[PDB]
RNA sequence: AAACUGCGAAUGGCUCAUUAAAUCAGUUAUGGUUCCUUUGGUCGCUCGUACUUGGAUAACUGUGGUAAUUCUAGAGCUAAUACAUGCCGACGGGCGCUGACCCCCUUCGCGGGGGGGAUGCGUGCAUUUAUCAGUGGUGACUCUAGAUAACCUCGGGCCGAUCGCACGCCGGCGGCGACGACCCAUUCGAACGUCUGCCCUAUCAACUUUCGAUGGUAGUCGCCGUGCCUACCAUGGUGACCACGGGUGACGGGGAAUCAGGGUUCGAUUCCGGAGAGGGAGCCUGAGAAACGGCUACCACAUCCAAGGAAGGCAGCAGGCGCGCAAAUU
């Protein structure tokens, strides 16, 4: 799955910018590419369109689906998974208990 | 400009609180609470500069902080905290209470009270009001909202409270012949009989007050505030009686004293 | 933005005003709320103090009222046929407060029926619908009867009132400003206020 | 002598006009409610107010403006403006330097309700604060005091 | 405590209310 | 420690450019508005999974892009005081209703008048369209309170899904707190009303009215009153008692420079009020800003660049340059 990238000059691609480009957005709380510095505070900043093209620098990819054979250094390394869940509902669905 | 300020100026603050000007460029900014900015007494200033327990305001912080402070039998760490008058002070570890009276020259005196008094105060009613389903309320110069009170009680008139289950207990209307103190204005902390009061519809009352050797004088009826019924008062007085002293009469006081006294 | 202060007024002599600041957050003014006619659409705006407005942008249900018997029902607006203020506000058909509207009949209709006990009326070409005429004629004891006549004996209902709900419509005044509350209401107008707001329609027309 | 001379209708708001009558009970018009008030300060509801018939938002009387602040007087210059009148206040101003005085007016603009009839030019009028009730107009007419050269 | 309350308030009511009674009473005597 | 959340960053400090009934001062009003916080503090007043509910996402771990920034993307985890759409609890209710049963006063002829009863309807002052009492107030309300008919927002609406070391009571109860949250109380305010008072100038005498100029009516908008804005209507409104126009090396005031008395000058400057943050303009957040040690543009300057781009605002404290007769320590 393409899940984003980065341009020649390093800026990221925004998901619903239908371009092959750049542009500016005015850009706020709950948009990508933006970490606002103090509360309402919005900036225009440059961002890559979503649309794939030669003039990236990185393109993301997500294994969705796999295949036959294993990447050497991708599949067959099993990177541990820790810090099971903590919410008291959510320590009882995973391990599947009930009310009691 | 843009929203509320924080600060006070030490030369801008109120006179009655005895500042002096070389100790820095700032007042403590009194907090917002049931007595008004100008005619209130922020708890440092009464901890550290009438009282002489602390020093400085981080000493006045240390006090606050150990709850050792009750306002009005509430515990009250905030040392900028706006308390006015009847307002009663109780320190339980050193065991003395306080009420905030106004002296004759227009400051809040360092008044002593028994504990046995600290137990009540007197609160002027400010406005009554019917609200929610047809409940009577109340409400008074402490910004105390009391339910249910006595239909005898109309505006102007001063309840007393007990101050642990802040009830009305007793109230005085206001009326000719009762005593009064001054809140405000030139004749502020004087004690009187209520002789006579002029009403000026559409604009502020006038009320007459004779003092105990005399003295008449008068104050608009905001800043009337009747102490007890006839001439007797239903709190203790400070050292002065409310008699106001001409600067003669002060002076062969001193002198008296000065002579007397070695 | 837009801004409501009176400091870029000429003064009362007709002199000019020099402004001794620039705009304030305070003074400002905002978009009207062309409230049209259609499907719910109320937009929430913040105001001074953080309190909310509901900018109304599109209405066809309002609660409206029928004063002189006292029955108010939520009724669908139809039509806006006169404004007092601009013949634009009719043309494009916003719901301004004092505007007058076309209301449904139906509720108002019904609770009179709820209320008929009265005697033969405009029944000519008949209805014919089964399970409607129980609210007319029913099965009643005598009591309930009675009680029903002594309701009839003060039933009078205007004839300009009668010849609008024959039609199914009823002329009514918005009350509420919806650009500000989210609400259509008002009363159905009856009586002197009727027939002058007749005459302008009909003026107009 | 219509009410209505406007594109909206006219009416007190507090005065409901659209109440259920009686036919054997009624033969002409009856009565139509008028909506009054005594305004403070020792004034008097002029007669022509409780039993007239205008509509008028802005009278101290029949309208929904509060008296409250500031009662002046002034004597009526100007009529040509509906419903409002134009005031004249003529004082001395005290120069320190010259120990003396100098004459000074200013005009106000004030709202005179149809209550008072046949005020002239020349009249002294009681003048009461309300609320900005236009531009320039703060003050609504109280009381007409007949001028002295009178009829 | 509000039913408390609204009781007490109602038999200090009817007292205040009983002796304005009297007085109206007395004072139309005269 | 980090990071999410909350709060503050709208105070303070600087400067006096603009600004001549403007600002400001005294006086008064908000019965024409809003108000974080403090303090009292409606907080079982709703009548048919609650022994605790749900997408998430930071920190953290790893893969990175860009010459570059307090730029950020992709992947793996994990919390709550961004947020409750419960009615096991007052669960018998009470109150007001489109009415299947009931009994009466001289009488077997339609007789005028009384109380219970269910499938079927509803039940709070912040939100607008309603009588007699008109609970309690004001000088004065179209005030407050009450009653009936209804409504109640995609961008919903208040009635609590959480923490604090002692060990204690006849599947249950309990004491102190903390933090939230509608709404009432002017605590701090802010805003808007011009009652009176301001320098020089007539070689400035008439000014305002396609463009609101003065008023009226109805609305829009606004936190609210208001030509604040729109439509229609009426021609008004202001001036030699200096309007209008121009100038000011004009921020206003408290106040400062001689004492005969009277005055003449000054007040950028530490307190109060106002304004501004290079010049304009427009906004987000927020209770509060048209905020600039916030953002977005244009105009004028100006910094780094790998030339693709990125980042600016000392009339804050110090310090530089410049300007100058003229003013201090990075």
């Amino acid at each position: 799955r393409i899940s984003g990238g980065n341009d020649k000059q390093g800026f990221p691609m925004k998901q619903g910018v239908l371009t092959h480009g750049r542009v500016r957005l005015l850009l706020s709380k709950g948009h990508s590419c933006y970490r606002p510095r103090r509360t309402g505070e919005r900036k225009r900043k440059s961002v890559r369109g979503c649309i794939v093209d030669a003039n990236l620098s990185v393109l993301n990819l997500v294994i969705v689906k796999k295949g036959e054979k294993d990447i050497p250094g991708l599949t067959d390394t099993t990177v541990p998974r820790r810090l099971g869940p903590k919410r008291a509902s959510r320590i009882r669905k995973l391990f599947n208990l009930s009310k009691e | 400009a843009r929203g509320p300020k924080k600060h006070l100026k030490r030369v801008a603050a109120p006179k009655h609180w005895m500042l002096d000007k070389l100790t820095g460029v700032f007042a403590p900014r009194p907090s917002t609470g049931p007595h008004k900015l100008r005619e209130c007494l922020p708890l440092i200033i009464f901890l550290r500069n009438r009282l002489k327990y602390a020093l400085t305001g981080d000493e006045v912080k240390k006090i606050c902080m150990q709850r050792f402070i009750k306002i009005d039998g509430k515990v009250r760490t905030d040392i900028t905290y706006p308390a006015g008058f009847m307002d009663v002070i109780s320190i339980d570890k050193t065991g003395e209470n306080f009420r905030l009276i106004y002296d004759t020259k227009g400051r809040f005196a360092v008044h002593r009270i028994t504990p046995e008094e600290a137990k009540y105060k007197l609160c002027k009613v400010r406005k009554i009001f019917v609200g929610t389903k047809g409940i009577p309320h109340l409400v008074t110069h402490d910004a105390r909202t009391i339910r249910y009170p006595d239909p005898l009680i109309k505006v102007n008139d001063t309840i007393q409270i007990d101050l642990e289950t802040g009830k009305i207990t007793d109230f005085i209307k206001f009326d000719t012949g009762n005593l009064c103190m001054v809140t405000g204005g030139a004749n502020l902390g004087r004690i009187g009989v209520i002789t006579n009061r002029e009403r000026h519809p559409g604009s502020f009352d006038v009320v007459h007050v004779k003092d105990a050797n005399g003295n008449s004088f008068a104050t608009r009826l905001s800043n009337i505030f009747v102490i007890g019924k006839g001439n007797k008062p239903w709190i203790s007085l400070p050292r002065g009686k409310g008699i106001r002293l001409t600067i003669a009469e002060e002076r062969d006081k001193r002198l008296a004293a000065k002579q007397s006294s070695g | 933005g837009i801004s409501r202060d009176n400091w870029h007024k000429r003064r009362k002599t007709g002199g000019k005003r020099k402004p001794y600041h620039k705009k304030r957050k305070y003074e400002l003014g905002r978009p009207a709320a062309n409230t049209k006619i259609g499907p719910r659409r109320i937009h929430t705006v913040r105001v001074r103090g953080g309190n909310k407005k509901y900018r109304a942008l599109r209405l066809d249900v309002g609660n409206f009222s029928w004063g002189s018997e006292c029955c108010t029902r939520k009724t669908r607006i139809i039509d806006v046929v006169y404004n007092a203020s601009n013949n634009e506000l009719v043309r494009t058909k916003t719901l301004v407060k004092n505007c007058i509207v076309l209301i449904d009949s139906t509720p108002y209709r019904q609770w009179y029926e709820s209320h008929y006990a009265l005697p033969l009326g405009r029944k000519k070409g008949a209805k014919l619908t089964p399970e409607e005429e129980e609210i007319l004629n029913k099965k009643r004891s005598k009591k309930i009867q009675k009680k029903y006549d002594e309701r009839k004996k003060n039933a009078k209902i205007s004839s300009l009132l009668e010849e609008q709900f024959q039609q199914g419509k009823l002329l009514a005044c918005i009350a509420s400003r919806p650009g500000q509350c989210g609400r259509a209401d008002g009363y159905v107008l009856e009586g002197k206020e009727l027939e002058f707001y007749l005459r302008k329609i009909k003026a107009r027309k | 002598a219509d009410i209505q001379t406007e594109r909206a209708y006219q009416k007190q708001p507090t005065i409901f006009q659209n109440k259920k009558r009686v036919l054997l009970g009624e033969t002409g018009k009856e009565k139509l409610p008028r909506y009054y008030k005594n305004i403070g300060l020792g004034f008097k509801t002029p007669k022509e107010a409780i039993e007239g018939t205008y509509i008028d938002k802005k009278c101290p009387f029949t309208g929904n403006v509060s008296i409250r602040g500031r009662i002046l007087s002034g004597v009526v210059t100007k009529m040509k403006m509906q419903r409002t009148i134009v005031i004249r206040r003529d004082y001395l101003h005290y120069i320190r330097k010259y120990n003396r005085f100098e004459k000074r007016h200013k005009n106000m603009s004030v709202h005179l309700s149809p209550c008072f009839r046949d005020v002239q030019i020349g009249d002294i009028v009681t003048v009461g604060e309300c609320r900005p009730l236009s531009k320039t107009v703060r003050f609504n007419v109280l009381k007409v005091t007949k001028a002295a050269g009178t009829k | 405590k509000n039913k408390e309350e609204a009781a007490e308030y109602a038999k200090l009511l009817a007292k205040r209310m009983k002796e304005a009674r009297e007085k109206r009473q007395e004072q139309i005597a005269k």
